[PDB]
RNA sequence: GUAUGUAU
RNA sequence: UUUAUACUAACAC
């Protein structure tokens, strides 16, 4: 069952094939073959615990800092009541729905 | 019948004198090419 | 050679080779060959 | 059968735009039960999928009424205009013609002297008035204008019938503009126009009766423009306009909008002002009284 | 039954101290730019 | 509804634990359920919100 | 110390099983 | 959670919270789910912004805080998408655009 | 109201 | 005469 949805993607890949059902079908058995492993990808990250370690990521971090502290940059704040924009900036996002 | 079951490959073809009968085989030594050809592959 | 010296991080890739590819395995799900079907057709 | 009696029955169907032979054939399949689409069964049936034509009758008493009684009836019963001796409208109106009359808008309101004609007898389509109810609108739409001049403004009008199968009215708006915002509108206008509606449409995008009122300036519009189906369409001074036939509704707009943008971009206005939403309900005289004082001056 | 492995928890505190440090370092800027 | 839920009673000495995630993880509510154990994680948020 | 999910190799070697005197032939591609 | 962290300097600390919890969800399909945790899901209407700004870490670490603000320029007066300010910034060092 | 079977 | 259900449906919008 894994089998062929290796070889009917490489009947698809390729041309050959045709009709949803076979198009279909092996884009089901994908769909579960790649759950299968996202899911461990998952479990074992709990389990195996974070791949970062924190010297790296505390030099991530304060290289971040030192980035956004050259810019004399301004954090975004959290919307005003009274903001000029937001009606403006709602329709917008309706109209992308 | 059918169109399968025509007339075809009316002839079988028994094996020639240097490629495997079965006489050629009683005079080979099998034992002796056999020990031989793992030696081969071994010291590879 | 002080290009090389203001990178943050260094040597990370350094013993990057050799992985279980020669290992054959009796598991079709977890094998390398599979790995690189779903690398590839995914995304 | 017979030749003289066959006649008959062809002009009768031509009122019926509802029923012809694709309804026919479109009733066999869901009738037939057993429809395999191929074309290998579609011959081997071939007869049994147009024979038909003998339920169909009514003759006088269909087509007097048309568009059905139920669903015409439900929309006269509660149509928020229309002038009866019986029935009065929830708008305000100011001045009556005898086919036709000015009133004030929704309240959401584009502009503090817009306005909206309107025609007595349900006509939807503006092209399917009679030309006797048009002059009517002629001589308003002079009066408004010149009311307007006095003003240093001029005015663009228009109407907008995307689906005459829901079967509404049809109000000619009033938009009062600056001059120099006047002169740009037909850019706007034809950008919208062309923009709006999916270009593989067969009608060709845009439809200049400007150019039309130059050969015909009587009827531009009238002549070019084509009432049955869909359809929308502006104008500047008195005969002039540009021209669009609407297609794929749902994509254009069911509330009113694709024109609003563009007034709601022209004058510039809230992006709360663009969808227009409320009622007529009736006696609303603060608004729609300081209109009809002004417009005695200019109005016939 | 599923656990998590002790280096978790080291990650989260580690970026703490990052966050906490690095606010002061901030104010330390702020305040010589002052002058 | 069902049964695998603990709807009644939270004993403090095992919920002292429960808000000690939270400083590890920091949202992520949906892992934090499956260890805390009284799952539904609404709820887990809401105790912490407690 | 950490084993990134791309390494984490779950089994062990094929030779650790038997890994001394017998043979370990992998054999995907055909020849001749 | 190094979103969480990277995240919470961008702007105030209680949207920051929306975006890496956001994330976190459970993944569904027929028979099967699980939890996502480890990854960064694209669906949300903003995750583009969540992988510009993380993929502009991505950058910091490749170039170096030096050659970096080099290349952008000034904050005040930023450069054009392939321009410098002098021939010496441009010829220091090997990476030029 | 047939596709498909039961009775005379 | 009223209310509900199904059959009339080989109906109609
Ligand atoms: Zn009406």
């Amino acid at each position: 069952w894994t089998s062929v949805a290796h070889f009917n993607r490489e009947r698809i890949r390729r041309g050959a094939t045709v009709d949803k059902t076979v198009a279909k079908k092996n884009l089901g058995r994908l769909t579960r073959l790649w759950l299968k492993a996202e899911q461990e990808r998952q479990h074992n990250y709990l389990k195996d615990g974070p791949y970062v370690t924190a010297d790296e990521a505390v030099a991530i971090y304060t290289t971040f800092v030192h980035w956004l502290e050259s810019r004399r940059f301004q954090p975004i704040p959290f919307p005003p009541l009274s903001y000029k924009h937001d009606t403006k900036l709602l329709v917008l996002a309706l109209e992308r729905l | 019948t059918s169109s399968r079951a025509l007339p075809a490959h009316l002839k079988l073809k028994y094996r020639q004198e240097s490629q495997g009968t079965e006489e050629e085989v009683r005079k080979q030594d099998l034992r002796e090419a056999l020990l031989r050809a793992e030696a081969a592959h071994f010291a590879t | 050679r002080r290009w090389d010296e203001d990178v943050v991080f260094r040597n990370t890739h350094k013993g990057v080779d050799d992985t279980p590819r020669p290992g054959f395995v009796n598991d079709m799900l977890r094998s390398e060959f599979h790995k690189k079907f779903l690398a590839r057709f995914v995304d | 059968p017979t030749i003289d009696e066959m006649v008959q029955e062809e002009k009768l169907l031509n009122k019926q735009r509802k029923y012809g032979q694709n309804y026919e054939y479109a009733k066999q399949i869901a009738k037939d039960k057993t429809y395999s689409n191929n074309l290998d069964y579609l011959d081997e049936n071939a007869g049994k999928l147009s024979n038909r034509m003998k339920r169909g009758d009514v003759s006088l008493a269909q087509i007097s009424s048309g568009g059905d009684l139920k669903k015409i009836n439900h929309v006269l019963d509660t149509c928020p205009l229309c002038l009866n001796y019986e029935t009065q409208p929830l708008a305000p109106v100011i001045s009556l013609s005898h086919r036709a009359y000015v009133s004030l808008p929704t309240q959401p309101e584009l502009a503090k002297y817009h306005c909206l004609i309107v025609p007595t007898g349900h006509r939807i389509n503006t092209l399917s008035c009679d030309e006797d109810e048009w002059d009517e609108i002629r001589n308003f739409m002079k009066c408004i204008a010149l009311m307007f001049d006095s003003m240093n403004l001029g005015v663009i009008f228009y109407e907008n019938a995307p689906s005459p199968q829901r079967y509404m009215h049809t109000a000619i708006e009033c938009i009062p503009v600056s001059k120099r915002i006047l002169s740009l509108a037909p850019a706007y206008f034809r950008e919208a126009l062309s923009t709006s509606d999916e270009e593989w449409s067969q009608h060709r995008k845009i439809i200049d009766t400007l150019e039309g009122s130059k050969k015909y300036g009587k009827w531009a519009f009238r002549k070019m423009m084509v009432k049955e189906l869909g359809y929308f369409h502006v104008w500047f001074s008195i005969d002039g306009g540009y021209g669009h036939v609407v297609e794929d509704e749902k994509a254009w707009g069911r509330h009113d909008q694709v024109p609003r943008q563009v007034f709601a971009s022209m004058l510039n206005l809230p992006p709360e002002v663009i969808r227009r939403k409320g009622s007529w309900t009736g006696k609303k005289d603060p608004r729609e009284d300081m209109f009809r004082s002004r417009f005695e001056k200019f109005d016939w | 039954d599923v656990e998590i492995n002790d280096g978790f928890a080291k990650f989260s505190e580690a970026l703490y101290t990052v966050e906490r440090q690095a606010r002061e370092e901030v104010r330390y800027r702020a305040i010589m730019r002052q002058k | 509804i069902d049964p695998s839920i603990k709807k009644t009673e939270w004993s403090r000495e095992e919920d002292e634990k429960l808000l000690h995630l939270a400083k590890l993880l920091p949202t992520q509510w949906r892992t934090i359920a499956p260890i805390v154990g009284r799952t539904a994680t609404q709820c887990l948020e809401r105790y912490q919100k407690l | 110390a950490v084993v990134l999910h791309e390494d984490k190799q779950y089994y062990p070697s094929a030779e650790e099983v038997y890994g001394s005197n017998v043979d370990i032939m992998v054999q995907e591609q055909d020849t001749q | 959670t190094l979103l969480n962290r990277l995240m919470s300097l961008l702007m105030d600390t209680n949207l920051a919270s929306y975006a890496s919890a956001k994330n976190n969800v459970v993944l569904s399909y027929k028979d099967m789910s699980h939890t996502n945790s480890y990854g960064l899901v694209r669906g949300l209407q903003f995750s583009s912004f969540i992988w510009q700004f993380y993929g502009l870490v991505l950058d910091l670490l490749i170039l170096g805080l030096q050659r970096a603000t080099e290349i952008a320029g000034p904050a005040d007066a930023p450069n054009d998408f392939l321009h410098f300010k002098d021939q010496a910034t441009e010829t220091s060092h090997p990476i030029r655009l």
